[PDB]
């Protein structure tokens, strides 16, 4: 049995709100920890907070 | 010369695994049942991983050097017309 | 040469080797078999390789 | 001239994903079971 | 038979996969090579009109080579 | 058979339904 | 059943950080005590902190 998560949550509603983490100013940033979304989570920034 | 006993202090270390090496069965035992772990998937895509960004950032950073390329192509381009009269008031030295 | 064995629980491959070779065999044995039940009055006087 | 070398340091980690993509079944194994969690119907009205 | 691992190796390659399981880092990866497979296309897309540009001032550069040598900056040449 | 799913992938769309469930979310 | 391990997590990372255990100046260095990783996680020195 499987319904929505709560990772996918955040992550969805933080892109709602501009964000990227593949081509985010112009450079590919996939590989730069600032900017994926699962260090945002597990710093627990201002913005997920 | 009796010199370069380089090829010779190794025998002494040569024949000592030559004889550790294969004589082993009346010195050892065979039980015990030692554990082997070997890398499952985790380890794959380690050893696939670093390897795809290390050449994904290496495409992703082409157009730079590109731009580098088309740009002195058009420094050529510029710096044509000077080359060329360049080139004419070589000849005419002697032409003239 | 190349060896380097797992561990005892190589008896848990042995385990899904018997049930697999299990499976082939019974299988193909009975259809091995099945092709063959009746066999109706075997050769009174009719050339028929039954 | 001898330039443009992006097309050859590509080189050695391009024959390097070609040796470990399919020689990988002496090294590794397949156990374990690994879950796979995908997408419930929440996510397909998302 | 007798399932046996006879190589036992050491690697020198790394990972932070920072992703939830082994699944979502396969989403990811597809993610990425989508989004640099976009940027091979643009990068063609930049090429073609490029070469369209250039190609035509190669072939056409005899005759360009004739005019614009007679431009009459000569005389103070 | 032997259902799989073969791709595995990442998506770009967001949501809070303010509703209940997913039935009065479809009403 | 098996996945990744904690010594390969933090020698691979190390690794990543510019370091080596065979090579290291130009000397082999396997034998020597203070190079190879084991002996960094077990004094754990500042790096492996």
């Amino acid at each position: 049995r499987y319904t929505m998560t709560l990772y996918d949550f955040i992550k969805s509603e933080l892109i709602k709100k501009g964000f990227n983490e593949f081509v985010n100013d112009n450079k590919l940033t996939f590989y730069d920890d600032e900017f994926q979304f699962m260090q945002k989570m597990l710093k627990f920034d201002k913005d997920v907070l | 010369e009796n010199d370069f006993k380089y090829f010779d202090d190794i025998r002494p270390f040569l024949d000592e695994i030559y004889k550790t090496r294969e004589r082993y069965t009346p010195f050892y035992d065979d039980r015990a049942d030692y554990n082997t772990n070997s890398k499952s998937y985790y380890d794959y895509i380690s050893r696939l991983s670093k390897l795809i960004e290390v050449l994904a950032r290496r495409i992703w950073d082409y157009d730079n050097e590109l731009k580098k390329r088309f740009k002195n192509w058009d420094d050529l381009m510029k710096a044509f017309p000077e080359q060329a009269k360049d080139l004419f008031r070589g000849w005419l030295n002697d032409g003239t | 040469r190349g060896l380097n064995v797992e561990l005892s629980k190589e008896i848990s491959k042995r385990v899904v080797e018997h049930r697999n070779r299990f499976k082939r065999l019974m299988f193909n044995r009975y259809l091995e078999f099945l092709p063959l039940l009746i066999n109706y009055t075997n050769r009174d006087t009719v050339g028929i390789d039954f």
